[PDB]
């Protein structure tokens, strides 16, 4: 009955919003978003405003990716969403934000 | 820190939730509000615990007993099943049992009910369950949304009068309009305290 | 580590193609798609070209959903992709076909 | 049916597979080919078995031992890891071992290598391996794509000459052009025996 998506001990959490600005009120995640940027980003670490690295060839209902722990290679336009699923590097949750429609 | 509470969120997954009068669907508008509430409650105090239950579908179903693992909680909200009609009294009985068994009895107890569908119960019937919750130190928050059940706000507010103790329980009525459901609730004690 | 997505005993298999027409050479799935139809569909049962039911508010890059056994309610514009994940009803595999963007 | 065989597909997930000269990526062009091949082989004969192995990344990794469970097979191809360079000798040895211990010995044994990277081996060492494959009745199919060392076609061809047994092994050279990797392969003995 429960849906589950996993890569090893990392849980994959798909979250869908009609408007990305809704995430401004979503703690804790809001503190990692830079709401001025264009195109979906992932975080190399859990510093504030860390979601800045451009995901390669994203679905255009993808809004962004937040790994909740540990660090990973930080580069624009190299890692697709599928490869990022293999890049938790010890993070226990990979949050994938999707735009509804 | 400050307030320390275990909350059970009772979400409406009835057939009425397919309706697009709340854009894009009542179900999606509830999902965003529930997601925001879990983040706000878990980040309010690291010892708060949040659980989630569905009220309709193929029966009342606990998705998680109360936990502080935000990722585990949010993971429950993907792939919701939809159908039937809510079982409000059963869902309340189940949530209260989950709250009773909390490991850290220092926590206050709170049920949040998302009432997006018509309420079939009787007003007297709802008052007794309210009085029971109050006796057991269980607070209640009611989110009344959806579309033509005229007695619904009256019934829900009678539930509230019966459970309320020291301003700990609240009701929010929110029709569809320019603001999303979550945005209306952000201003109310459902989110502020 | 391996990627896993599932609902109970039902494996969720995500497959991605740059071009829907590549699916026409993809055995056995080329026999279940109905390529004359616009918008992604799912099947209510097993039959030739059974993927005919319109998925509600689909992601822009969703191409279709194939359940490999059993039966389920068959209606246009009612079930989202997420809700379909609960409607295997005994299917062992839910194939979700995506377009690379 | 009549052709009954067990196949190990060896896929290239080296750093070189990010190159966009095969649109949108060598990795995605390879993946679609592999998915089509798995479907074709499993539907050709319900007693065929297909396994999948990655050659590069953080060392050779068997994604699944040969099975006829198409869903289990295709599930391996979502969320691939990319990095490093291929270990072609280790891969071919691990493929051979998986095939040697197939449950149904009446199956023929075949390895398909997607060589999407430079070949860091000397002709004499490839001829040794193919000789060993031939001795143990294993056929080989080689897919040569991507760029940059001049001698890779000759080295791959030498490997093919040493393993080939009654025209059972084949090689395809496919450059970045109009027809995608999968389209080129469909009309070759990789798909058509």
């Amino acid at each position: 009955a429960p849906h589950e998506e996993r890569v090893g001990d990392m849980r994959i959490v798909n979250i869908t919003f009609s408007d990305i600005n809704s995430i401004k009120n979503f703690q804790p995640f809001s503190q990692y978003f830079d709401f001025t940027l264009t195109g979906p980003r992932y975080n190399g670490n859990i510093a504030q405003f860390a979601m800045i690295w451009k995901i390669k060839n994203p679905p255009h209902n993808l809004l962004g990716v937040f790994f909740d722990n540990n660090t990973r290679d930080d580069e624009d336009d190299k890692y697709t969403l599928e490869e990022l699923k293999q890049m938790g590097n010890g993070a226990k949750n990979m949050y994938i934000f999707w735009q509804y429609e | 820190g400050m307030v320390l509470e275990a909350t059970m969120i009772c979400i409406d997954n009835s057939e009425w939730m397919r309706n697009g009068d709340y854009s894009p669907s009542r179900l999606q508008a509830q999902t965003e509000a529930v997601n925001l509430l879990c983040g706000a409650k878990t980040q309010s105090n690291p010892e708060n615990t949040v659980g989630i239950l569905t009220m309709a579908g193929k029966g009342v179903r606990v998705l998680t007993t109360p936990t502080s693992d935000l990722g585990k909680i949010l993971a429950c909200m993907h792939g919701l099943d939809v159908g039937g009609e809510i079982n409000l009294t059963a869902a309340i009985q189940i949530a209260q049992l989950a709250l009773k068994h909390r490991q850290n009895k220092n926590q206050r107890q709170r049920i949040i009910v998302f009432a997006g569908s018509p309420i079939k119960y009787e007003k007297k019937a709802l008052e007794i369950v309210g009085k029971r919750l109050k006796k057991n130190s269980v607070s209640l928050d009611i989110v009344n949304f959806g579309e033509d059940d005229e007695e619904k706000p009256q019934k829900l507010e009678a539930l509230l009068t019966a459970v309320n103790n020291n301003d700990g329980s609240h009701i929010v009525h929110v029709p569809s309009g320019a603001n999303a459901l979550s945005d209306v609730l952000l201003s109310t004690p459902v989110f502020t305290g």
